[PDB]
């Protein structure tokens, strides 16, 4: 016998003039998991199954559990109950958001700006591919590393302030890191004219170094460090 | 369908539905570094507001600096309450010059660890007090 | 394409390290020809600061054109003010002198 | 019906799946010039292929020099010969293309010293047709290789005009008089219902691994496709062989790297002793994935556990310097940490075998069109490919080598591609469907969108997960197969009483979850009817009651004098089961093994022997 309260975020889009609010669940922690997503399941497959969220891998990496845990955007897999009774466990959807149902986020336009930056591998001529493996050595491949292990799961995006105010014309921080990801592929022969699409007041520039994004990423990952990496790239090329 | 094209749809979609927005400042869990950046754009908004009264000031009132002072000392000039003023002058300059110039290591590279933010961010806080009250007694 | 932002970008940290220049040499070297050099590093510097959260609030097509010309007006007069005060008064530097040791 | 809007789509392709065959079979379509839809019911990243983290086999000879042929002779014998050479052909000679495809595509691959893509040893591989020691050919971006290939198809997918139906579950196949039409999707952003129909219909779903308890498959990996081809009356194939990996994690059931062992990672039980040096004299933790867990299981049987319970194994990775273990398994590493608490450089991790990969899936042919069955001969189902995890072309048999389903992802994508590509061209005739088409797909959609009944859609499926967790394991008898059998089937009639409670049309996930259930039961049914019938021994499946390798000579002993065994006498066959939706009642016929390759001169066919490592 051990009780933990969660409060979670909860709106119904099919109820009659239904508006947000927050409904407490109770979970005997002997008979769970030690993730926060493993208490969701829980309530979801034994208390109330009204309960709406998004989850696959229950691993960490495919990034669909993400979500603002206790104040911070995590994920809901990775990030294991505080064992505190006394506290109550407060679950909601990610930042600044539209929400088409409970905790789940349309992160369409989150999507549509990963596009924007074609994050693939560009060649001069493409008339060659599909017969030779590309030689890249090994300290130009651990430029990569920090940056190609991002998840997409938008905690990062979701976190910044600028992505608040500004989320139509601001690519935010998790679509920012993998177009450095792609500047600083060796294989990479767009270097020039990747950094020339973030020649406007705020594509880029709407950073302004809050660093909730680094501080936030439930992978490890540093992001912001990335764009103050890309800024010197924007004030350096020639051409 | 493009990138643009479905951003176009995404707000179309959104702005013309009843789904409501998630919480964001109300709900998001305070941070040093995060404080300390409000602080940055308050403390920035408030010297260029003292800059633009003090300009603007000498277009629009009467009368030259040095008389300007004797309308100061003409309110009793209160020995702790003129430390107080020039502390309240100086505490959110000396906060922004310090902070910028964690700005602008930053802007070279150095530094962007979560370790390094608490440990450059509270070195800048130490720094502001004890200029504060330095400079305020000159 | 151009560089336009990133020109403006290394502008702003430019007169930054500028402005951060002039506050210890202004104390050292208290004259008239740091008084306009602190008049013009300030004043810019604060009128793209304000550009800064004039971009980042400031919504709509009418808006954000309307406050950038209302802050162009006002910056100019503040440029305009302390280049007067410079000239016809103390000067900022002796005027910050005079008030110190009040 | 009346109360669900219904919009029809028209293409020239439908690609049911997002995954790792799914996409490549996608924006190959399209690269093809084919106006293609792909439906799926997660956003394409979310797809189960980004938790992969062993490898892409491909001889490429990057580290000691190879042949593909080599590959394919491993490939073969690990398949326990119920793998079809004809397609294990077809994909080992295609490996080495396929991984420069997703190497030039920006995949990116750890690094040689040369410079080239890194390679390193895994389970059950070897030079020189075995007779030439360990090989390493398996291509790895480090530890995390499933999520940049994944990523970088992604990637490339978006140069081309693909139409996606992003988080749309699909219910059942448009079929009208035994040729597909396309698909009848849910949406469930806004629940309509949508009928996409097309001239070819490609099926890349994956896996079912969630009909058990404890596996390291995803949440979503429901085996929709192997239901939606079920549904239709069509066979599907093998699915009594179910890939039992190695080294799951003790707690939450994730995996944890064969590619551990492959840099030289250890099993170790209570005693400290290395076991596999005694199960496995050559190959040792090193060898094929059904004998290791063979091992491990039996280990526990035998009281020589690990913790307080004693039901587990250790897998070590002390002795292995820090760096290689931050290079080569930075992904285990934390989630090691995360999930076990263990220090990966300091500690061992408690490892148990756990339900991976599903081998048996619908038939295909090499060239991806799936294949039904009539009077004891192969036929092709029109306009109805299936490719990946889904499909059984069996490359893989009895026993999927590691490392080589990315491999079949990529390689069978793309030929459910070309095979379209190459026996039509785009903008033909688009077959048309019937006013009343896939009309009881909604109609069943509407009963369990507003099912009021007496059992919870959880309470069932974990009576169904311990059912199968229990009676179709690493071993199994008859009578244990049995009793497993009629207990699913009254599991089946179980499901007329489901109660689910959401009864809104946004985000149903009460409802989806309903569909995945039902699409479970019947891949469950047709596993453990199929197990429990097959009375031999073969790579995944082992029979404690028939231990014995049943096939059409004693392979031991030379065969000359020796007699051959008529086709419905011994096992080295295809299983092949049907289900009648109504009753849930399990028929099986048998197809024969294909033993033929594509060309003799260019790769020799490998005839049965005894296989031991
Ligand atoms: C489980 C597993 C497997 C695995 C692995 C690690 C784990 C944890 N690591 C591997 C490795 O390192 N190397 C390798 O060769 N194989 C490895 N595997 C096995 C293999 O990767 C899997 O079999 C493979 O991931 C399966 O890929 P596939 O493309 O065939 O299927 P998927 O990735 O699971 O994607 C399924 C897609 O289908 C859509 N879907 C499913 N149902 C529906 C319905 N109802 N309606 C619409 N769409 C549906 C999903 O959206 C998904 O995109
Ligand atoms: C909110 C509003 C804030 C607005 C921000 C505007 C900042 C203006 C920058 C001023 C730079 C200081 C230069 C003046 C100076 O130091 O020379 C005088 C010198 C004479 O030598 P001396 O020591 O008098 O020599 C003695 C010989 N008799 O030294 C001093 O006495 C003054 C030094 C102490 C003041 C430093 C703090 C700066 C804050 C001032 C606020 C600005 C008001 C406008
Ligand atoms: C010499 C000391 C100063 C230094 C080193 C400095 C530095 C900086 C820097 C680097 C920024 C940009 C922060 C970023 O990277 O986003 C900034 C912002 C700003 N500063 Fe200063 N500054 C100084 C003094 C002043 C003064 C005296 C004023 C008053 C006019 C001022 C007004 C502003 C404003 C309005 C902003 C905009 C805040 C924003 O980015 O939204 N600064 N400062
Ligand atoms: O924008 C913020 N300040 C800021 C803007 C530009 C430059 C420096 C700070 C900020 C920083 C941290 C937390 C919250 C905020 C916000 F909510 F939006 F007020
Ligand atoms: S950078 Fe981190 S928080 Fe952002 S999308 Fe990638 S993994 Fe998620
Ligand atoms: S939270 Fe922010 S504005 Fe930049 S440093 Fe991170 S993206
Ligand atoms: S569900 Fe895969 S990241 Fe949480």
């Amino acid at each position: 016998p051990r009780i933990k309260k969660f409060a979670i975020y909860r709106w119904d889009p099919d109820k009659t003039g239904d508006k947000p609010h927050m409904q407490t669940y109770e979970i005997d922690l002997n008979n769970c998991g030690p993730m926060v997503l493993d208490a969701l399941i829980k309530i979801k497959n034994e208390i109330d199954s009204t309960l709406t969220f998004r989850r696959s891998c229950r691993e960490g990496i495919c990034g669909s559990c993400a979500m603002n845990i206790n104040g911070g955007n995590t994920l809901a897999c990775t990030r294991r109950i505080d064992t505190n009774l006394d506290k109550v466990s407060k679950i909601y959807p990610l930042p600044h958001m539209y929400v088409i149902k409970d905790l789940v986020p349309d992160l369409s336009n989150f999507y549509a700006q990963y596009k924007s930056i074609e994050p693939y591998l560009k060649k001069k001529d493409e008339s060659q591919e599909g017969k030779q493996q590309y030689l890249q050595s090994i300290e130009e491949r651990e430029k990569l590393d920090g940056l190609y292990e991002c998840i997409l799961c938008a905690c990062c995006s979701t976190s910044c302030p600028s992505y608040w105010w500004n989320g139509d014309k601001y690519l935010g921080p998790a679509v920012l890191m993998q177009a450095y990801r792609w500047m600083i592929d060796s294989r990479d022969d767009f270097t020039e004219e990747r950094l020339a699409k973030l020649q406007d007041p705020f594509s880029l520039y709407r950073c302004h170094t809050i660093m909730n994004c680094t501080g936030t990423c439930p992978k490890g990952l540093n992001p912001g460090k990335a764009i103050a990496e890309i800024k010197k790239m924007m004030a350096t090329y020639k051409e | 369908t493009t990138a643009k094209e479905e951003m176009e749809r995404f707000w179309n979609k959104n702005l013309g539905s009843n789904r409501p927005l998630s919480p964001h400042i109300t709900i998001y869990r305070w941070s040093l570094p995060m404080a300390m950046s409000i602080c940055h754009r308050g403390t920035g908004i408030a010297l260029s507001a003292g800059v633009s009264l003090f300009g603007l000031s000498a277009l629009l009132l009467p009368g030259n600096f040095e008389s300007h002072l004797e309308l100061v000392k003409s309110l009793c000039l209160g020995p702790t309450l003129i430390y107080t003023a020039k502390f309240g002058i100086v505490f959110p300059l000396m906060y922004h010059t310090w902070n910028g110039i964690r700005h602008l290591i930053w802007d070279l590279g150095k530094g962007l660890t979560i370790p390094q933010l608490t440990q450059s961010g509270v070195v800048v806080l130490i720094l502001t007090v004890l200029s504060s009250v330095g400079l305020a007694a000159m | 394409s151009s560089k336009a932002a990133s020109l403006h970008w290394t502008g702003e940290r430019v007169v930054s390290v500028l402005l951060l220049g002039l506050l210890p040499a202004a104390y050292l070297n208290p004259c008239s020809a740091m008084d306009y050099s602190l008049a013009a590093a300030l004043t810019l510097h604060g009128h793209w600061g304000i550009g800064q959260v004039v971009t980042d609030y400031v919504r709509g097509d009418a808006l954000q054109k309307a406050a950038k010309a209302g802050l162009l007006a006002l910056s100019a007069f503040t440029f305009a003010g302390l280049c007067y005060f410079n000239y016809h008064d103390v000067g900022i530097c002796k005027a910050v002198a005079m008030l110190w040791k009040l | 019906s009346t109360q669900y809007p219904v919009v029809d789509h028209e293409f020239d392709a439908v690609v049911v799946g997002a995954g790792g065959a799914g996409l490549r079979a996608a924006f190959g379509l399209s690269e093809a010039g084919f106006n293609t839809a792909c439906v799926t019911k997660l956003f394409p990243t979310r797809s189960h292929t980004v938790a992969a983290q062993g490898g892409i086999n491909a001889a490429l000879g990057n580290m000691e020099e190879d042949n593909w042929r080599w590959h394919f002779y491993d490939t073969v014998k690990g398949s326990d010969w119920l793998g079809d050479q004809d397609a294990i052909h077809y994909m080992t000679e295609q490996a080495p293309a396929s991984v420069v495809e997703l190497e030039n595509y920006g995949m990116p691959f750890s690094r040689t010293e040369d410079g080239k893509i890194y390679q390193r040893a895994f389970g059950g591989q070897s030079l020189k047709f075995g007779k030439g020691g360990q090989a390493h050919r398996c291509c790895c971006v480090a530890d995390r290789t499933g999520h940049s290939l994944l990523h970088t198809l992604y990637g490339r997918s978006l140069r081309y005009d693909t139409s996606y139906f992003v988080e749309y579950f699909a219910l059942d196949l448009l079929m009208e008089n035994g040729e597909c039409r396309g698909v009848i999707a849910l949406c469930i952003e806004d629940g309509s219902i949508h009928r996409i129909r097309a001239r070819n219909t490609v099926v890349a779903t994956g896996g079912y691994g969630r009909t058990y308890f404890s596996c390291t498959s995803a949440h979503t990996s429901t085996g929709d496709g192997t239901a939606m081809v079920t549904r239709a009356g069509l066979p599907c194939q093998d699915l009594e062989f179910v890939q039992f990996h190695p080294t799951g994690i003790y707690g939450a059931g994730c995996l944890i790297t064969e590619g551990c062992r492959g840099e030289g990672g250890i099993l170790i039980n209570s005693q400290g002793e290395r076991f596999m040096e005694r199960y496995a004299p050559v190959a040792k933790d090193l060898a094929s994935r059904d004998v290791v867990s063979r091992s491990m299981t039996l280990e526990i049987r035998e009281g020589r556990g690990c913790g307080p319970e004693k039901d587990h194994v250790y897998l070590q990775l002390h002795h292995l310097p820090p760096e290689q273990l931050a290079v080569r398994l930075p992904g285990i590493s934390e989630t090691a940490m995360i999930f076990a608490g263990v220090d990966v450089t300091k500690e061992p991790i408690p490892v148990l075998p756990t339900v991976h990969y599903n081998m048996g899936g619908i038939p295909t042919n090499y060239k991806g069109q799936v294949l039904r069955h009539v009077n004891g001969q192969d036929q092709v189902v029109p306009g109805l490919y299936a490719c990946g995890e889904a499909a059984c072309a069996s490359v893989h048999g009895a026993n999927r080598l590691g490392a080589n389903s990315l491999l079949d992802l990529v390689v069978f994508g793309r030929a459910c591609a070309l095979s379209i590509a190459e026996s039509c061209r785009p903008g033909d005739k688009v077959p048309s469907i019937k006013p009343n088409a896939g009309e009881e797909s909604v109609m069943n959609l509407d009963k369990l969108r507003f099912a009021n009944g007496t059992i919870r859609t959880s309470e069932l499926r974990l009576s169904m997960q311990k059912s199968m967790q229990s009676h179709a394991a690493v071993f199994r008898v008859g009578s244990v197969l049995q009793e497993g059998c009629e207990k699913i089937l009254r599991l089946y009639g179980d499901l007329q009483h489901l109660k689910t409670f959401d009864r809104g049309m946004v985000w149903n996930t009460d409802l989806v979850e309903t569909l995945e259930l039902q699409n479970l039961m019947l891949c469950a049914l047709q596993t453990i009817y199929g197990a429990e019938a097959r009375k031999e021994s073969r790579g995944a499946h082992a029979r404690e009651d028939f231990k014995e390798r049943v096939d059409e000579y004693d392979y031991s002993k030379p065969i000359q004098g020796q007699q051959k065994k008529p086709f419905q006498e011994h096992w080295r066959k295809h299983t092949l089961s049907y289900v009648d939706v109504k009753t849930g009642k399990v028929s099986l016929e048998y197809r024969p093994v294909i033993d033929k390759t594509l060309n003799e001169a260019d790769c020799a066919t490998v005839p049965p022997a005894i296989r031991s490592y």
